[PDB]
C-alpha cells in the first residue's frame, strides 16, 4: 500500500498492485398466486296422507 | 432498463340447480268418504367454482 491507491469514485483504497473498472446492477422479482372455491346444497321429501 | 408484466386470471363457476316434484290425491265419495294423499319433493344443488 506504499504509493496508496484509491478507486477513482473514492470510497476504497485498493492495494497498488490491482486496478478496478466500476459497473453494475440487476435484480428481478416475480410471484404467483392460485385461489379456489366450492359450495353444495340440498334435496327434501315430505307426504301428509289419511 | 427495467419491465415487468402482471396477468390475472379469474374463473368462476356456478351451477344452481332445483327440482320441485309433488303428487296429489283425494279419491273421496263413496265406499271411502274420506282419505287424502300427497307427497312433496324438493331438491337443490348450488356448486360455486373460482
Amino acid at each position: 500500500y506504499t504509493n496508496c491507491k484509491t478507486t477513482e469514485d473514492g470510497q476504497y483504497i485498493i492495494p497498488d498492485e490491482v486496478y478496478t473498472i466500476p459497473q453494475k446492477e440487476s435484480n428481478l422479482e416475480m410471484n404467483s398466486e392460485v385461489l379456489e372455491s366450492w359450495m353444495n346444497y340440498q334435496s327434501t321429501t315430505s307426504l301428509s296422507i289419511n | 432498463v427495467q419491465e415487468d408484466h402482471v396477468r390475472s386470471s379469474f374463473l368462476l363457476d356456478n351451477q344452481n340447480s332445483q327440482n320441485t316434484v309433488t303428487a296429489s290425491a283425494g279419491i273421496a265419495f263413496l265406499n271411502i268418504v274420506n282419505f287424502k294423499v300427497e307427497t312433496d319433493y324438493i331438491s337443490q344443488t348450488s356448486l360455486t367454482k373460482d
